Parts: C-alpha cells; sequence; structure tokens
C-alpha cells in the first residue's frame, strides 16, 4: 500500500491554491455560526431523548431515598 | 535577409505599403495592462495513459 498503487481513476481534475496566496480567516463568525446551527439541528433528536430519561430517573430515584426516613 | 539591398526594399515598401493609415482611428492609444503570477496547481488524472 503505497501511493501509486492504490486504485484506478479516470477523467477527474483538481484545482488548488498556495497557502501563501490565501487569507487565514475569510469567514469565521458569518458562516461558522449558521453552519453549526445546521449540524446541531440534524443530531439533537437522536442524541438528547436518552439523556432526558436519565434525568427523570435520577430525580425520582433521589426522592424515594429521602422520604424513606422521616415521615 | 539573404541577397537583398536595403535601398530596393525601401522603394518597394513606399510603393506597396503606403496606403495604410498612420494615425489611429479616433486616436485611442493602447496600453498593456500587466498580468500577475499565482502559485497554484492543476492535476488531470487519467490512468489509461
Amino acid at each position: 500500500r503505497e501511493f501509486g498503487h492504490l486504485t484506478r481513476m479516470r477523467h477527474v481534475i483538481t484545482y488548488s491554491l498556495s497557502p501563501f496566496e490565501q487569507r487565514a480567516f475569510p469567514h469565521y463568525f458569518t458562516k461558522g455560526i449558521p453552519n453549526v446551527l445546521r449540524r446541531t439541528r440534524a443530531c439533537i433528536l437522536r442524541v438528547a431523548p436518552p439523556f432526558v430519561v436519565f434525568y427523570l430517573v435520577y430525580t425520582w430515584g433521589t426522592q424515594e431515598f429521602e422520604k424513606s426516613k422521616r415521615k | 535577409a539573404g541577397g537583398v539591398e536595403h535601398r530596393q526594399l525601401l522603394d518597394l515598401a513606399q510603393k506597396h505599403f503606403s496606403s495604410l493609415s498612420g494615425t489611429y482611428v479616433e486616436d485611442a492609444v493602447p496600453a498593456f495592462t500587466p498580468c500577475r503570477f499565482t502559485g497554484s496547481e492543476i492535476r488531470h488524472r487519467d490512468d489509461a495513459l
């Protein structure tokens, strides 16, 4: 597995620019904010509802250990 | 170049090349706008060559 022996490819062209020809920060807080609002809207409904179930079990669990004592 | 004489070449130029107008139409002058260099790269991938 070295570079000129990996795959076979035809008819694709690549254009690139030098690092000294470029700006470091073209857009940082004018695309950085709406792009993470797209990536957050895609993940939230898969990741958050299991942790809302740990919260409702922690809150009920540490409320039947207090009232077991002192009537 | 070759076997030619300059005096004869000048006379043939006056006879055949003097109907060209010598001052520009509405006398607008050319001026070369310069051309910049950019470090960069282009890659054409074709494995059947």
